[PDB]
């Protein structure tokens, strides 16, 4: 069996205490990163699944084990795909991480529990976000079905169907699966192969990398004369990387505190690539790879590198402090428990603008009709156009309003 | 389209502890 890395990024959405990590575990086997130094940087974890098919019935086709002994046929499984999971939490406080996750995602998985109430605002918000950020491949999954009645589940399904009609997602498949009992995952696997294809990707496009997580490889007990370099957990959308290249983290860093800053973006040479489980020479875009570079282990510690752009040497993108946005607003607010009408944008107000993966606070200067000018506090970079989600404050915490695009 | 879901549901109902 060949040790091929991740091909396409699949993300999972839900709610707090509903069950997402458990579902992930059921799907794959290797436990999630979340659940001080290691793993702790963002809200998303790290998981990997296997797609191997046995074609020699009905729904039973794909499996989780490398060896086929369970269904009947003793023959070895055929290699189809290998996928990486991006598990994003569905909490009312933390959403920036989710947004960041969304930017890299190519496939989405919705989770709704049976026993709880049918209309949930957070789930709706998530769906809206998915719709916004160039995602159409959505599979609806029912979580807790075993604790529900014979007709109640059907009713719930009907309600769901009624709800999802006017949205961009038209032909979304619905699967009921148990997380604690471990059943019906084969159908899900089959669907993964059926409904979702891999988009065309080539070597010709300029390298662009997005870092979500940060890692320091330091072990207690062992002497200091045996050290390991700083690892940046970064996912790639476009551009193939190989071992032996120069990488730079774009936005900038503060090194001296009197004296104006002039220091260039953080340069680092690649030491070792961590994909799936074992090290590989080539990096195929469409997965999260722990890129171990010559960067400090102290820098890759905690909340320092959350959603930052990474480029290869011989390419020049632009850095902006003032940004030109083309926005579109929604009718009523999504996320609030009660629904409130969206007000027109007022000059000079603190609003959270999420350009791809960056979590930045911006203030409005001029409003016309569709075009808006924003002043940023923390530095941000622009490459092409980018997919932007906008968030405002009305009551206590952040609420989503609509979508935006950079006009440059 | 909501047609092969029913069969799956039935199967789930059948296979339980």
């Amino acid at each position: 069996i060949i040790n091929r890395q991740a091909t396409i990024n699949i993300g999972t959405i839900g709610h707090v205490a509903h069950g997402k990590s458990t579902v992930v575990r059921a799907i794959s086997g290797v436990q999630t990163v979340r659940f001080l130094e290691r793993n702790i940087t963002i809200k998303l974890g790290y998981a990997n699944a296997k797609i191997y098919k046995c074609q020699e019935s009905f729904k039973s086709d794909k499996e989780i084990s490398p060896k086929c002994q369970r269904p009947g046929c003793p023959g070895r499984y055929k290699l189809v795909r290998h996928v990486s999971f991006v598990d994003c939490p569905g909490h009312d406080i933390l959403m920036s991480t989710m947004l960041s996750g969304a930017a890299v995602m190519d496939a989405a998985l919705l989770l709704i529990a049976g026993n709880e109430s049918c209309p949930q605002p957070q789930t709706s918000e998530h769906l809206a976000a998915i719709e916004i950020m160039k995602l159409k491949h959505v599979i609806i999954l029912q979580n807790k079905v075993d604790l529900m009645r014979e007709e109640s589940a059907l009713e719930h399904q009907k309600s769901i169907l009624k709800f999802i009609r006017g949205t961009i997602a038209d032909g979304a498949p619905i699967v009921p699966i148990s997380a604690q009992l471990k059943y019906n995952i084969d159908a899900v696997n089959e669907f993964i192969v059926k409904t979702i294809p891999v988009p065309p990707r080539d070597f010709m496009i300029s390298p662009r990398l997005i870092v979500i997580r940060s890692f320091d490889v330091n072990k207690p007990g062992a002497e200091i004369e045996d050290l390991k370099g700083g690892v940046a957990g970064g996912s790639i959308l476009n551009g193939v990387f190989k071992l032996g290249d120069e990488i730079e983290i774009r936005p900038g860093i503060v090194t001296k505190d009197k004296g104006k800053i002039q220091c260039k973006p953080i340069f680092s040479n690649i030491v070792s690539l961590f994909a799936e489980q074992n090290d590989l020479k080539f990096a195929v875009p469409g997965g999260l790879i722990g890129v171990g570079t010559k960067v400090d282990p102290t820098l890759c510690r905690a909340d320092r590198l959350v959603g930052q752009v990474v480029g290869a040497k011989g390419h020049l993108p632009n850095i902006y402090t003032d940004i030109e946005i083309n926005y579109f607003l929604l009718r009523r607010l999504l996320g609030v428990k009660k629904q409130a009408k969206v007000r027109k944008l007022e000059p000079n107000e603190v609003l959270m603008v999420n350009i791809g993966s960056t979590a930045t606070g911006a203030r409005v200067v001029a409003v016309k009709a569709d075009m808006a000018r924003l002043q940023l506090t923390s530095p941000a970079c622009t490459e092409i156009n980018e997919k932007i989600a906008l968030s405002r404050r009305i009551e206590k915490h952040w609420r989503l309003i609509g979508w935006a695009t950079i006009k440059k | 389209v909501g047609l092969p879901y029913s069969e799956l549901l039935s199967r789930f109902f059948n296979i339980l502890r």
